[PDB]
RNA sequence: GAGUACGACCACACUUGAGUGAAAACACCAUAUCCCGUCCGAUUUGUGAAGUUAAGCACUCACAGGCUCAGUUAGUACUGAGGUCAGUGAUGACUCGGGAACCCUGAGUGCCGUACUCC
RNA sequence: CUGGGGCGGCAUAUCUGUUACACGACAACGCAGGUGUCCUAAGGCGAGCUCAGUGGGAUCUCACGUAGAACACAAGCGUAAAAGCUUGCUUGAUUAACGAUUUCCAGUACGAAUCGAGACUGCGAAAGCAAGGCCAGCGAUCCUUUGCG
RNA sequence: CUUUAAAUGUGCAAACAAACCGGCCUUAGCCAAC
């Protein structure tokens, strides 16, 4: 009453294929890696999105002067 | 010079076995084993020396003896191993015995 | 040892089987961080021959260690010593001069001179765990580390000399376990060679009443009172002019 | 019969034939940067932070480095798809991978192509196939035949 | 051409025997009041230079045994694919491919770094 | 559950070697054995030593000795200036902001394990090592009970 | 039981969200410092 047995799984598992994985630049959270480089990379962003805003302004004056 | 035949430990023990060693060195256990040579009349069966050198004959004496410069292999750092040559032989000590 | 026995045996390493090296203990000696990427890490190389004090700073390579700078008791003659070149006080000059000439090639020199003097008080090492110092750690090789040994002569002088390596200061003479203290002026006796100077005094006391030790001190004028200032002379030259 | 963490590794965790000890020096002075591409081989003689026997000779990426640990991500097919496991080990336990030596080989030489090519020396001729004909004078002829003797 | 200190690879470097070793080193070696440790200054620790190359160490030598690299073994053993092949069967041959090992015989017996020093 | 059922036994949770076919996976009332405990040291660290055995000599002494011993218990793997033996100090067998992960796997939990951040500490001259004894030794809702705030 | 060791296997890589070559900005993150 109890049986066991791998006859027909390859064939089900290759029916809608073994998918590939998914790209290493996606899903690339980093949750749970070492801390004290996690902080110093937080505040670098940080500042980097405080650049990107002073230059939108900085781009939209030029044309609007120009 | 060197390979000149000194004697270097002589150890005294008694075995009561019942509910010690002790090892002396020196120009001290020069002193003793002269009782002892004393009490074996400077005489003692040849059967009695050890292949490596050493020998003995209550209280058991046994003495060793050789060359010096056997530091070589009792050193911690760069231990290494004496010269075949320059180990001592049973007969070298039986000469010895024989002249002291 | 039959010819089985020969065809299964693994041999050790070189230099343990010339007994020179503790691969256990250099492991952890050169072992540092993963998340450092190889900053670069030195370490105090001290070791006494039978007439010789050599004392080295060394970086670990895969090709093999690099030495940046390195002292031996035999350059003493050049700056005033010519009878000791073994005892605590050669000890101590040799890790004094080996640091200045490591300061003087980085040229963090003028910055970091140390203690002017000596003392034997312990003065705690200061380290990331005001610019910071050089620092090195110690490493005794196959030495016995007992109270009062010349390697922690050795590192004594470095730390005068003005290098930070870590250390307690319950290896120096004059150091009670017990008492769980240090003896300062016990610690200066050594350094400048009281125990030299009885030593020789008494020698000389004897040797005279029945007519090897000390025959080249007693051969010359080495007065058993002229000592203390040979030492300190030679302090300030080696400060004076490390090259 | 078990599903122990270790069963079956009895041939798979073992020294080679007088190869036995402890890691060397250059393995702990290797340097491992997030990014790299790794080994995950198993060190018998270290104990801890083995990885599981199943990825005993996978080939990975690293993502995380701690003072002691390397994470590497490694594909694992279950079932209809592909996963990534991230395995946490201790750095005795990885070795620098050399599966992108032949790419870079050839950026390299792409490069110095072109910096032949703008400088303005002369390129070596190309190499010539194989699949070729010409004609073929020999040295030695022989007759080939099975003769009595060889049965 | 050498020596010492720190080393990477970890026997072509190991194990067993002889011979040689300029200078400088490295060792044996002398000693025990002070720091230090023992039944024992033997090991270890301190303080020194009277004797040497005896020993360690280095080089050369030796059918040595081991180790390393080739050749024979051998297109053999085994093996992926094929047949309404053979044989009662065990098994075997054929067609398109891959391809050893023990043994036996030749050659060899460390190499590469940083710093200081003596020829 | 069951080569009908009953009697017997358990593989009914769980570990090693094998079955098993050189990645991983793989069954039988298949084979040979284990587990529900034990340890304030049999845990942590530093130092000093070298084991099993063999030969010669009067428990002691010398030479050899690649691990043939020992690691609480079954087996496998691993280990020689140690991971074994002796010894000195100790309680990292604590706490650890709901950090991440592996094995089983439905990619759920439980048990076990790996890489970490913070506190307060232990050993060590130092670099370092240690949040038990590597890997088997264990348990939901409701209810009772203790601590905290 | 064992070094030696196949054939069939099995992981990864092979230029457009990648990688390469010289400015600059930010961070304490490491290092005695840069
Ligand atoms: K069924
Ligand atoms: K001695
Ligand atoms: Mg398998
Ligand atoms: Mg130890
Ligand atoms: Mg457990
Ligand atoms: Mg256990
Ligand atoms: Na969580």
């Amino acid at each position: 009453s109890k049986n066991h047995t791998n006859h027909n799984q390859s064939s089900k598992n290759h029916r809608n294929g073994i998918k590939g994985p998914v790209p290493l630049h996606l899903h690339n959270s980093k949750r749970g890696s070492w801390l004290p480089a996690l902080v110093n990379a937080r505040r670098v962003r940080k500042h980097n999105q405080k650049a990107a805003l002073k230059k939108r302004r900085e781009r939209i004056a030029a044309f609007a002067a120009k | 010079p060197m390979r000149e035949i000194v004697v270097k430990k002589l150890c005294i023990n008694i075995c009561v076995g019942e509910s010690v060693h002790c090892t002396v060195r020196g120009k001290k256990a020069e002193e003793l084993l002269e009782k002892g040579l004393k009490v074996k009349e400077f005489e003692l069966k040849s059967y009695n020396f050890a292949d490596t050198g050493s020998f003995g004959f209550g209280m058991d004496f046994y003495v060793v003896l050789g060359r010096r410069g056997e530091r070589v292999a009792h050193r911690k750092r760069k231990c290494s191993r004496v010269g075949h040559s320059h180990h001592v032989t049973k007969e070298e000590a039986m000469k010895w015995f024989e002249k002291v | 040892k039959n010819k089985a026995y020969f065809k299964r045996f693994q041999v050790k390493y070189r230099r343990r089987r010339e007994g020179k090296t503790d691969y256990h203990a250099r492991r952890q000696m050169v072992l540092q961080d993963k998340t450092k990427f190889g900053s670069p890490k030195y370490r105090l190389v001290v070791r006494i021959t039978n007439k010789d004090i050599i004392a080295q700073i060394v970086q670990a390579k895969i090709v093999g260690d690099e030495v940046v700078m390195a002292a031996y008791a035999h350059e003493l003659p050049a700056f005033g010593i010519e009878h000791g070149l073994t005892n605590y006080a050669a000890a101590y000059a040799t890790g004094l001069l080996l640091a200045r000439r490591t300061l003087a090639k980085l040229g963090i020199a003028d910055k970091f001179q140390g203690a002017k003097e000596a003392d034997g008080s312990y003065s705690a090492v200061r380290t990331k765990k005001e610019r910071f110092p050089f620092k090195a750690i110690l490493d005794v090789g196959l030495a016995r580390t007992t109270t009062g040994a010349r390697v922690f002569g050795v590192l004594k002088g470095a730390v005068d000399g003005g290098m930070a390596v870590p250390h307690r200061p319950n290896r120096f003479p004059g150091y009670n376990k017990e008492k769980s203290s240090l003896d300062a002026k016990v610690h200066r006796d050594r350094i400048f060679g009281k125990h030299v100077a009885d030593y020789l005094k008494q020698v000389k006391e004897e040797a005279s009443s029945n007519p090897v030790q000390f025959s080249k001190y007693m051969a010359a004028k080495v007065l058993p009172e002229s000592i203390e200032g040979m030492y300190k002379k030679a302090h300030a030259a080696i400060r004076a002019d490390p090259s | 019969h078990s599903y122990g963490y270790k069963s079956g590794t009895r041939h798979l965790f073992a020294k080679k034939f007088r190869k036995h000890g402890v890691p060397s020096v250059s393995t702990i002075l290797t340097n491992i940067k997030v990014g790299d591409y790794v080994d995950v081989v198993a060190d018998s003689a270290v104990r801890e932070g083995m990885p599981h026997k199943y990825y005993h000779g996978r080939t990975g990426i690293v993502w995380n480095v701690t003072p002691r640990g390397v994470g590497v991500i490694i594909n694992k097919p279950v079932r209809t798809r592909t996963l990534r496991k991230r395995i946490c080990v201790r750095f005795e336990h990885v070795r620098k991978s050399r599966c992108q030596e032949a790419f870079k080989a050839k950026e390299h030489q792409f490069q110095a192509y072109l910096a032949a090519k703008k400088a303005g020396k002369a390129l070596p001729p190309l190499q010539k196939s194989s699949r070729l004909g010409g004609i073929v004078r020999p040295k030695n002829v022989e007759v080939l035949a099975r003769r009595v003797a060889d049965y």
